[PDB]
């Protein structure tokens, strides 16, 4: 198909320290470079999430815009056993990686990143949990969580997690609990707020509100690398602009096309913009939304 | 308590014998009869092989009269919430269409809600149309579609079993003891057979039982009582019905699993463009539960639950007049000749005469080692069987008599020699 | 719109402990999710029975109505809702999607 | 699916005395093993018990379990004159041997491994009694009852067989009988206890008692087919034993995973647990139960 | 015929074949939370030494 997915809006930067040496491909995120840090991305059946909202960024991509900060250690060393910063929030966790793989990261409670690391020359399992011994080394990280990032300013750092009736599940201890729990691996999403914490989904309503905003397109520099392009320099319809605009009809029926004597091609995209959620009855707009398999142990008796 | 009540001698036709290693060993391979005794009573069946000190016996200590169930159509039910979720989408917008939200299927999932995760539960999909252009918050002038994702779970850490009676079984617990010493704790009802390592018993003869079953239905709780209802079987379940919800399991209840039968258009929904509050008004069993719980005062019986096997039972104020069929699979029973002495001594005698419960008596049974005791009368209608050990105690059983005033002779012996044995005592008229 | 079970509502104007005001309702056995938890009720009584004969009109900021007579099953010719819809905007726009009776509309 | 059908836990050892063919062809048994005493106990139409008991032992297993002792002689010979320990026991039997073979082992009374060999190079006749002139010929014996073993240790020195109204079964005295002998073929199952005789029974009553056992969980190497590694050597957590393990979520939250110290990956299983038997209404534990196709007598009258 | 008591063989012995649905996970003695099987192998005997011909 066209990879028309690839272009990353903003910076498109996927690379951490430690390992993975595709750095001089992965920064930017264009079409040539193969990124293994991302091409799991767009294979169909996978993470529907992240395709249906392939018009914002991703996590590594809020970091590198100053969204997400940076845990310590940033890279967990599993070469010591017996205890290390990656234990709770991955041994819950239930993931599937394709193996030929070293690196994987995810979100931690705190709110920023924890990867693990095997040094070289290593390979995850089946779970993407602790390394193995040894076809190709694929030094990049695979993305264990079905997240999406965007860009926001609203508060709401006085929440914490809003499921009711689980004792335990995922790392948060809400309440302690002895008897007999139902411990079985679910698909509970999660939010981060505007610098919050890892707050557990009870149920995912979205809303998208599609307007002239330039995050409700992806606006790049026509053709006949791609970055993004800020929709408000196009000319209006009837009028006249800065630059010159063009796009399919879509575009057209709204603002001023030129063809051929444009700068940049716009084109209409699914599920981008503001998008908002419910929490406590109010709706919030958050900044990272995305689904985990980890053990949820629910009261019974 | 023990005690032979109803005693019969098998037939010879049906009892052969045999000898091997110093010992005379008889098998069955035939199937006697006995009256069922009362509450306490025992029908014992004496065993007679080739004299008179080889005499065995097997004692079947009736419990209660009973009446069990009949269970044919049963299912599984309990409280549920619904858990619905909203996304709302502008037209020309992937599969935004009226035409197509119209005619939305419930098992078809929708490209906006393709990435919920292992849902195994009741899941449905509808869909609900709304407003529409630049003041709802679209681009398009056509109105904006909203996919609704609807799943049930399970809230309550209970379930119920709903199930009904097509006739009163009149069951008896019966506890049947071997000839060597083996109890056995079995039950009998109607005309049902079970399995003993004797062979097989039934139930023969049985006038007990209650009419009009079908118009009731009761409640299985998990540990707790059970529960009546004064209605009929449920049918189909439809809206505002007890049981519009059922499954078949109670994990399927527990868990809300999909293979469940639940009622058509009952979830309710609240399009409100961007909210949607998603209510069910579900039926509460558990107000019936409370309102009708075990025990009960139903014309003149008595409805409770059963102890130990799990099921309901109805307790009766009538007599037991019931036959048991004694089937032997052909197995041999052995019998040593014992060479221990005793020296029992006479105690009280208290009880009734001509009644069905019984006289109780009581002996001071005083031997120097482990055996068996065997007695029986002058004319040959009446033995006492005790275990007797090493040491001093006091064994009782129930012996049935027709006169107050009992004066008969035992001949009771605990190696060959019988030395006599007088008893007495004043009964009681207890029809 | 026409009525099988007149249910009893009843408006509740919950305020939490902090001070915030939140105005809901409650009917038969619904249940809310609030800030605090969710409100159901527990008992009702006071039922109308006999509402299937009547219909209602809804109007848009403007009041309801009642009209004595059973509520329009199927469309037809003779009878109220000859041309009936699915949305208010399916009634200003005329869309294909609203069902009509069938040879109503006359030619000469 | 089943995925525990070749795996065979514990020990594994399928090693017949007399017929030295296949010693390093059956020790141990893992999942690309070629051993002649194995492959015909999974055969399809052969012998469903212990198709559906796949995750227990065997005959030759129980053997080398340190808890059933080898008979003397222990491979028997069918040119022999008068006297022969293997031949009243071996011709009383109904099941019949397929051709290629040359050896049969079965149970004596006495609860010892019996067997029987054709001098080179003879095979099997039809009913498997003799020895007649010889695709291949197999490298071991053939499994003459279909039997599963367990790890018990429950007495039975005093329980002998409880078959009511029968008169000699197989090559055991019972009673006398006083009718017409009745010689009929049927299948009449097999119960030996730790130490004790072979217990006949009539109606074989099996129960399966499952819980948190070192024996429900299974292991194999990596690979950049599969092979096999013991469950015992696997400690607890915050532990040290004797070689390294890991494993998944359900492996690493009850034993200590060393990541990549270990040379084999472990998963869940499940199939184990405490298999009772019905012996005179008690519920025992059987160390070696299960059907023998032998002559029965029984009474016409 | 069940694969659990496929040994006993296709007899002239009148048989039947039954199943139920029961429970599962570690609460019941399993690992999965799909309820178990239940395999029912069930055949008649002669219980009567004799026969009538009504």
């Amino acid at each position: 198909e066209d990879p028309h997915l690839r272009n990353r809006p903003g910076k498109g930067h996927n690379y951490i320290d430690g390992m993975t040496q595709e750095d001089a491909t992965c920064k930017p995120v264009t079409y040539a470079g193969a990124c293994s840090s991302f091409d799991v991305l767009l294979e169909k059946g996978k993470f529907p999430l992240f395709q249906s909202y392939a018009h914002h960024r991703t996590l590594l991509e809020a970091v590198h815009d100053t969204i997400i900060a940076k845990a310590d250690p940033p890279s967990c060393d599993l070469q010591s056993a017996h205890g290390n910063p990656c234990m709770k929030e991955k041994l819950v966790m239930k993931t599937h990686c394709p193996n030929d793989y070293q690196s994987a990261h995810y979100l931690n409670n705190d709110g920023k990143m924890a990867s693990v690391k095997c040094p070289p020359k290593y390979e995850l399992t089946e779970d993407c949990n602790f390394c193995r011994q040894m076809a190709s080394l694929k030094k990049g990280s695979y993305p264990l969580q079905d997240l999406f990032c965007q860009s926001s300013e609203d508060d709401g750092s006085k929440l914490k997690t809003k499921m009711k009736g689980v004792c335990e599940v995922g790392v948060q201890a809400l309440k302690k609990c002895d008897g007999q729990l139902s411990t079985a691996h679910e698909v509970v999403p999660f939010a981060v707020f505007k610098n919050s914490k890892k707050v557990y989904l009870d149920k995912l309503d979205l809303k998208t509100e599609e307007n002239l905003l330039p995050d409700s397109f992806v606006c790049f520099e026509h053709k006949g690398e791609l970055k993004s392009f800020d929709i408000s320099q196009c000319p209006k319809i009837g009028g006249h602009g800065s630059k010159k605009c063009t796009g399919d009809a879509a575009f057209c029926s709204a603002y001023e096309c030129t063809a051929q004597y444009a700068n940049a091609y716009c084109s209409h995209a699914n599920g981008s913009g503001i998008v908002q959620i419910q929490v406590s009855g109010v709706w919030k707009k958050p900044l990272c939304v995305g689904y985990e398999r980890v053990v949820v142990k629910r009261e019974l008796s | 308590d023990p005690g032979c009540s109803e005693l019969i001698q098998a037939s010879s036709r049906i009892t052969t014998c045999s000898t091997e290693g110093v010992n005379t060993k008889c098998r069955l391979s035939g199937t006697a009869l006995i009256r069922a005794g009362s509450v306490g009573a025992e029908a014992c069946l004496m065993l007679k092989g080739v004299k008179e000190d080889q005499t065995k016996f097997l004692k079947i200590k009736t419990v209660s009269s009973e009446l069990s169930c009949r269970e044919g159509q049963s299912y599984w039910t309990g409280s549920f919430s619904p858990k619905c979720l909203s996304s709302r989408r502008c037209h020309l917008v992937g599969e935004c269409h009226v035409n197509r939200c119209l005619s939305w299927r419930d098992n078809e999932t929708s490209a906006e809600f393709s990435f919920v995760g292992e849902s195994t539960t009741m899941r449905e999909n509808k869909c609900f149309e709304q407003c529409g252009g630049w003041g709802c918050g679209c681009f398009n002038v056509n109105p904006s579609c909203l996919f609704v994702h609807t799943y049930l779970q399970s809230v309550r850490k209970e379930a119920l079993r709903v199930f009904n009676c097509i006739d009163w079984v009149h069951k008896l617990t019966l506890e049947i003891t071997d000839f060597d010493g083996s109890v056995s704790t079995i039950d009998l009802g109607a005309s049902s057979s079970r399995f003993t390592n004797w062979g097989s018993v039934s139930l023969s003869l049985d006038a007990e039982g209650i009419s009009g079953s079908n118009s009731f239905s009761f409640i299985e709780s998990p540990g707790k009582g059970y529960a009546i209802v004064d209605e009929p079987f449920s049918e189909i379940p439809r809206q505002g019905f007890l049981g519009e919800i059922r499954c078949n399991s109670e994990s399927s209840v527990l868990s809300a699993h999909e293979s469940c039968l639940r009622a058509p258009n009952l979830i309710s929904y609240k399009p409100m463009i961007d909210q949607l509050e998603c209510t069910t008004n579900l039926i509460d069993p558990f107000v019936v539960f409370e309102r009708g719980s075990l025990p009960q005062t139903r014309n003149d019986k008595t409805f409770a639950a059963s102890k130990g096997n799990r099921g309901v039972q109805a307790f009766s104020k009538g007599s037991v007049q019931a036959d048991l069929t004694l089937m032997f699979d052909n197995f041999e029973v052995d019998f040593v000749g014992a060479a221990v002495s005793c020296d029992a001594a006479f105690l009280n005698l208290t009880g009734c005469y001509s009644c069905n419960a019984g006289a109780r008596v009581c002996l001071s049974i005083t031997s120097t080692g482990t055996g068996s005791l065997s007695a029986h009368n002058k004319d040959g209608s009446l033995h006492i069987v005790l275990p007797s050990e090493n040491g001093t105690k006091d064994q009782c059983q129930i012996l049935h008599f027709t006169v107050p005033e009992v004066e008969e002779e035992f001949m009771y012996s605990c190696d060959g020699d019988e030395r006599p044995l007088l008893v007495k005592g004043t009964l009681i008229a207890i029809d």
